[PDB]
């Protein structure tokens, strides 16, 4: 928990866990001063809150930190900052709420909110080393960027300092998917994408390649991979395709893809490289 | 059915006033008719058998066709004494409860009838109880309460802040902020152009970004007409003029595209105008100066003459380098140098030392304290050429200029209608664009007076907020044509009235709006009490007289009394009266309790109340409508949120409990 | 006999903002020291055994010789928190009901100590319960809510119609105005200052109709003196300073007789400035042009030299009429007419038929449709002399009034001290007319708070109504400290309360008053609550906090509730509250009548209410005020007056007695 | 009652009548729609007021008619009018008032108020005959200045259309009277005002003469002569001063006077001609 991006990243995840298709993400001056995140994820009943945060009030208590694995995530955050956790269950209750030291309620549809003023609140450095402003926010926007593409089935919405910034809807099951791919990535690579089917017994490979034919310098800068859901960045896969980009017109310059891999659990074995190679290269022709 | 009826009308050089009287029944209304055809409409449509005019009506043609007419004195039609003289009839001390103050062309009509009336009867009239106005604009328009309390364009403190506009209004260009917000003081109601409006607001949801750059460019078109047509317009009004032009083959394209006739009928009312175009970009330079008085503004190549006289000062700089320093090499002074003055010309100034060993050529025009300077024929000619050719130069750009005017002036009208079709495409885009980016639905319109929200949100409000507004549901129709409203302070009543009022505003522009899903029949007039007596109660009147079996009539805490009971009773009535008699659909806010029984008493009436959730230290407000009624006092608990010390607060609970305690 | 005291400051480039704390007792205080000297003497007051600082304060040589200094970090001074977290530790929403909530340059402060005090103590601090702010300012205090509500220089709906002002303001310069609506936004508290200005007012009062044309010559010297500084000044600005100047003997002459020192202290101050008259009178003609750009600015008789170049172009009319006729006279061609063109210069025109018979000394220069122009040599050189004359004449014209500001500029100061002094005389006048006009009073000073009024009367509304007002007194003191008021509605409540305020304002700008004659004491701070629920309440709590023993609180309506006990109780409080621990001078405007049982329940309060006489179906309000209590229900009977129909206030009064036959 | 000149002269009379020091005049539109008389001399009880206008109402009522010689004015005016009296009197009472239809109580100080809008509810002519309103005020302005010439002891307040035109102030008894000198009669007069003081008998003759000298053709326009409060319209006075500004300078332009007569009568008797004539030539030496 060092950056605001890495906060942020994690917390926009602990709801993508609690089955969320809408997700609104508010940030004030790089993350320093403000972090808002609410869900439409399942929620938090009221005797779950307390010690979620606050560490001997675990004692008495029967192991009920048990529902909570961003429960761990927010403890850490929570005894050296000024945090607000507030949410109401799925389950008929009122709405209750956790500040700062008050547990009281307060009204907020089924789901969870979470309002926190600059993390370190008595660290004197870790706060002055807080890099920049602007370069924070560019940084939480990929990473809004790398969990949208991963994830067509969540609406987000991403504000900065009371003004929207960036919309992205979630695309109706078996729906149109060109539209989320321009508004992520621009209109640029929208027009140039060729999309990517390939198939061959467990393993299956979806997504999109910009034409090379038509690739330019402003479209290089689109190279996400995906696996199951989970970026990696494993050199391996950087050959497959620039052996591909190779392979099709000599010009070996940046690609622009963004590719969906689906395989059973075996971590990284050329099987899935060779799969990869062959699947592009049919594309581009 | 063919009754006996009687009219007076009065002129003035704007246009008419008119008033009726049935000596049978005693129904007296008021109207304005603008134009000819309307007030011979009017003429018609009542046909009195008696019809009242002043000796000096001026345009008489529509009056001496007509039957039983009555020749009238002027004095009797000034507005003084018959205002004076029709409320001590009604017995107010103003027509502010009649819904008719200010529309005094009308009055002079009605005042003029009354003083015959007084004296065609001569006893006292009391079948004769009111008057009312029928309204121009009959897409049925919505009182000056409620639009200085909907705060739509304008708010509490009187800036742009928390308006309606501040969210709708990203409109890209000026001419597009107006008609925004004109479309909304004059709500569409021709069912056709609704429909229309939302063909077109959705089929360029897919082109939102597309457009939208391309209108910015344009700036305020429509101003820079106007200073065109006075003849003021200024050089960078013809630029952006211009880069405006060169938007039109793109904005040609990107709509050819799109699924809506009336998008490809508005297309075509944009133009293209190339031949205009190509003589601006000829004629003047990219971004010349503020105006035209200085010159610098027509570009070389449109014109040999402007720039032969342009090539008489070019021929300056070099002329004078050379005299600068043949001289300064001829006499052995190196201080000598060939300078320009704005008050005496040119000259050839010495430094002190050197100055009397100059040639005998030179002419004296100027001493100095550290120099002498001097003129010469070869300057002083040299001096004419250059500043005359500059005047004429300047002089030829001045006439070019103001003759552009005659040259655009003949496709005025076309482009008037360009610069609407732009100032319109903006609003649409932006709207299309608001409900792209803020998730609006699509509503449909039915037969009879009723409103469904489906999850419907506040548009203002939550947009302020730090929470997210909590949506809520409404269903009003003629069976359930009441809902009565209690609850805690900052319960929402307020708020879930008002937010009403703004779901019927959006969908009437065909814009659309907050919720899952709405549908909504006929809503004429829309009236309004905004809290705070005399100022309070008066308004509540003109809302009865007025208001229609299909209006919308919008109730907060009216009864803020001298006593107990006086507030309890006045409303009871105004309930029952809305419920029994006119039959509108209504919203009743109130804080007093009794009403609640009203739902047993009347049909038509159901409870509704905002739910809180009152609990130790603090307190909760669920900002949703629930069935039933109100609990208690919430505002002993609201009093601390204000600010309030103990000793007061305790006080109170002290002494609520005395009062309790007995009921 | 001693403290134990702590202290936080921090500071932006515009100035200081300030806070404090004592754990003794627990006490909280603001302020917004703006300049050096007020803050080194606010640290000397309050001399806390604790200061906190953050890091980068810039004005350090205030506290490095000050004892147990703390270093602090800035985050910790940043408003956002600060505001945030001082909300919840007094729980409100807001710091409306402080008083300090747009302050902020303090609040950084007040922020910084309660991080350092919730690290410090780390206990329970619930004997620190408010803030509250010191005003700079010791000579006054009007909230804005009085002041957006009491209409001195701005109405309701934004004009200047029904204000103070409109009755007041007529002053003759603009200047005038503006001073005048000022001192109405301060006043002075300087007991000196207020008897100095009755003096004044006083002894002008057999001058007034004398001295008032000479002053509307004037215009706005002031603003005129600000074009001059900012070296923008324009020919007719100095125009009307030049006929302002030429007053300055007169008034000399008419103050001089007046009997008040300080009328010929301000009559110095005036000045006369003889040489100043004399330059622009010789300068500049009676009334030139809009600007100096296009010249006739300058008059012939100050320069010779612009004389001069003038009597290049004074060569012209002359030269050509000559020609003209000498040519029509040898050729016998009377259409022939020597013209100018700005295009084509000079030209001799004659008309088609005898075109021609014209000499062969002409050169065609332009064919027409039906003429043909032609040039001369004659004509041709003499068109250079002159073009290029004007051109010089105009140079020089633009030189020497620039010039001017150079001349004007060493006494600018002297300048704006006549310009301050006249714009005050206007205003001095004005309501040296406006008591001779309206008929005012002057009041006295006494030591201890309290206000006697003899046949007092509303100044604004008498005047707009048409009728003398009903003139009532009021007796308040320490002793008899709160009056409740009840009544019908136009009972004149809100009025009698209004008036009240508008006493001491007119009082405390040195002014007389409408009335027979006031006495006053001391009365520091104005507060005000305007009908119309979050809304009213907050704003009732910042005047508990901050009103004191000698200030004025003026209430009508709180308790506009939820509830049957709510408003009652709410009330009952506050009302206590005024009486029991503030005792402060209060004016209680209710409709709860129950509260009239305070007179027998707290000492120092006393009944009193407008009574109404009620005959039959018409009401009389008398205007006039009460010893004693309120009847009834006033609002079933003001029903009517807004224009309710029969159906309803039928329903009322049948519904009416089956409330009230319960009580 | 023709002018508006007229009705204002008497009204403002009745109240001079009846002892007044304070007499506010109020008019709008050249007295066609308003005109206001409020006055501080003695009041009308509730009983003298009905009878006063309404006319078989006197017959039972026992000659009470008496108090009222105003109501001899008021009965003309008000059969035909939008008439409205209201007082309050100086004797124990509450105020009363009657309008157009009604007899109700409202509120006054000790005196009486009169309220008028325009007459002729139905002559069409006598209406238009009414002059062009403008020349009806500068008629007005000079009825108010002449009583105002004649009584010093009464505060007299002139408006027209709201606005205040005129504020003549009571000068103290016994008092510095020049103040009015000039409010009256402008600046000019003031500064050239001779008085005259002159004694016979049973005769005494009081004023004010603008030096001969120094008149001017401003000055000229002002003469008026009172005797015992009365201006009458009798031409032998005007030979007395006339004959008075010959005999100084031979120059017999136009003079400027305001005088005030005290005797016992000789209605016209050559008595009060040389009298007058001694009196001014003295002055003017
Ligand atoms: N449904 C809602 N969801 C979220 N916030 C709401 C909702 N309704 C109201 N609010 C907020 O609550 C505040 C006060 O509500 P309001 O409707 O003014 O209360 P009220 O019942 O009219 N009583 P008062 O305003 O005290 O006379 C507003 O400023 C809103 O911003
Ligand atoms: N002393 C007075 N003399 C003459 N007119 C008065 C006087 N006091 C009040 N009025 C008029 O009476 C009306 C009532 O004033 P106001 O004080 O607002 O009444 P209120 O008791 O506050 N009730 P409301 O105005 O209905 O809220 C206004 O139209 C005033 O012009």
């Amino acid at each position: 928990v060092e950056r605001p991006a890495s906060v942020v990243k994690e917390l926009v995840e602990n709801s993508l866990d609690a089955g969320a298709t809408r997700i609104d993400i508010d940030i004030e001056r790089g993350g320093a001063k403000l972090i808002r995140i609410r869900d439409n994820g399942s929620g938090i009943k009221k005797d779950e809150l307390a010690l979620a945060l606050a560490i001997a009030s675990l004692d008495d208590l029967e192991a009920i930190i048990s529902l909570g694995f961003r429960g761990e995530a927010l403890a850490s955050i929570s005894s050296v900052s000024r945090l607000t956790l507030t949410s109401r269950t799925a389950e008929q209750q009122e709405a209750w709420q956790a500040y700062a030291v008050t547990v009281k309620p307060a009204a907020h549809p089924v789901g969870t909110t979470l309002e926190v003023l600059d993390l370190f609140y008595n660290t004197p450095a870790r706060r002055k080393f807080l890099r920049t402003e602007k370069t924070e926010f560019n940084h939480i926007d990929e990473i809004i960027r790398r969990i949208a593409l991963a994830r067509f089935d969540v609406t987000i919405n991403l504000s900065h300092n009371g003004k929207i910034v960036r919309q992205y809807r979630a695309v109706p099951e078996g729906g149109q998917k060109e539209r989320r791919l321009g508004a992520i990535l621009g209109t640029a690579f929208l027009e140039q994408a060729l999309a990517i089917e390939w198939q061959h017994g467990d393993l299956t490979l979806r997504g999109w390649v910009a034409d090379p034919n038509h690739t330019t310098p402003a479209l290089a800068e689109i190279q996400y991979f995906y696996v199951n859901g989970r970026m990696m960045r494993d050199r391996l896969i950087n050959h497959a395709i620039r052996q591909a980009y190779e392979d099709k017109l000599g010009a070996d310059q940046q690609p622009a893809f963004v590719l969906y891999l689906e395989i059973d659990p075996h971590q990284v074995s050329r099987l899935v490289h060779d799969f990869i190679y062959q699947g592009v290269l049919s594309v581009l022709q | 059915r063919q009754d006996n009826l009687l009219a007076a009308i009065w002129q003035d050089s704007k246009g008419f006033g008119y008033a009726t009287l049935d000596i049978s029944s005693g129904r007296f209304r008021l109207s304005e008719p603008a134009d000819r055809e309307t007030m011979a409409a009017e003429l018609q449509r009542t046909n009195p058998a008696e019809l009242l005019y002043a000796e000096d009506f001026a345009e008489m043609s529509l009056i001496e066709g007509r039957r039983g007419l009555r020749r009238r004195p002027l004095w009797e039609f000034e507005i003084d004494t018959a205002r004076q003289q029709l409320n001590l009839q009604f017995g107010t001390r103003d027509l502010v409860g009649f819904g008719v103050e200010n529309a005094p062309r009308g009055l002079s009509a009605a005042g003029a009838l009354l003083q015959y009336a007084k004296c065609t009867q001569r006893t006292t009239l009391p079948h004769i109880r009111s008057i009312t106005m029928e309204r121009e604009q009959d897409s049925i328009i919505m009182d000056a309460a409620t639009r200085r309390n909907l705060e739509i364009t304008q708010n509490l403190a009187g800036g742009a802040e928390n308006t309606l506009a501040s969210v709708l209004d990203s409109t890209v260009t000026p001419m597009g902020s107006r008609m925004l917000k004109r479309w909304l003081h004059m709500p569409v109601r021709d069912t056709r152009v609704l429909l229309e409006r939302q063909q077109t607001i959705g089929a360029l949801q897919d082109f939102t970004a597309g457009l939208q750059p391309v209108l910015r460019q344009v700036g305020d078109l429509e101003r820079i007409l106007a200073r065109l047509a006075l003849r003021t317009a200024r050089p960078r009004d013809l630029a952006r003029m211009r880069h405006a032009f060169q938007q039109l083959p793109e904005l040609r394209a990107q709509l050819e595209t799109v699924d809506s006739a009336p998008v490809q009928a508005l297309r075509e009312k944009m133009g293209e105008f190339a031949e205009l175009r190509d003589l601006l970009e000829r004629a003047i330079i990219d971004t010349p100066p503020v105006l035209v008085r200085d010159g610098g503004v027509i570009a070389s190549g449109y014109n040999e003459e402007l720039d032969e006289w342009r090539a008489l000062a070019d021929g300056a700089t070099d002329y004078l380098e050379r005299l600068e320093v043949r001289e300064r090499e001829r006499t052995g002074l190196d201080t000598l140098k060939v300078g320009f003055n704005a008050v005496h010309g040119y000259y050839i100034q010495i430094s002190r030392g050197q100055s009397h060993l100059a040639p005998i050529n030179y002419m004296r025009r100027q001493t100095l304290k550290n120099a002498e300077r001097y003129i010469i024929p070869e300057l002083k000619e040299y001096e004419d050429k250059v500043l005359t050719s500059k005047g004429k130069a300047l002089a030829l750009e001045k006439q070019l200029y103001e003759e552009l005017f005659d040259l655009l002036l003949p496709h005025l009208e076309a482009l008037q209608q360009s610069a609407s079709a732009l100032a319109e495409l903006d609003v649409l885009v932006n709207l299309a664009e608001r409900a792209y980016t803020l998730n609006y639905t699509s509503p449909t319109f039915i037969d009879k007076p009723g409103i469904r929200i489906t999850e419907g949100r506040h548009p203002v409000v939550e947009q302020v907020l730090n929470e997210p507004f909590i949506a809520n549901p409404l269903n009003l129709s003629p069976q359930r044509r009441m809902l009565i409203i209690t609850g805690p302070n900052m319960g929402g009543k307020s708020t879930y009235m008002r937010q009403t009022a703004l779901i019927a505003l959006m969908a009437y522009i065909g814009s659309y709006v907050p919720a899952q899903k709405v549908e909504i029949g006929p809503i004429d007039r829309i009236f309004t009490r905004v809290g705070a007596f005399m100022v309070e109660m008066t308004e509540t009147a003109n809302i009865l007289h007025n208001a229609t079996e299909y209006s919308l009539v919008l109730m907060d805490e009216i009864g803020r009394g001298t006593s107990t009971y006086d507030g309890l009773s006045l409303a009871w009535a105004v309930a029952e009266n809305l419920a029994n008699k006119i039959k509108a659909l209504t919203l009743f806010a109130t804080h007093y309790f009794e009403l609640t029984q009203l739902p047993e008493k009347m049909e038509g009436v159901a409870n509704v109340h905002l739910d809180a959730l009152e609990h130790g230290d603090t307190i909760a407000f669920m900002h949703s409508v629930q069935d039933g009624a109100a609990s208690k006092s919430y505002g002993l608990a609201v009093a601390a949120l204000a600010g309030v010390p103990k000793e007061v607060i305790k006080r109170a609970r002290q002494k609520l409990r005395e009062l309790e305690s007995i009921s």
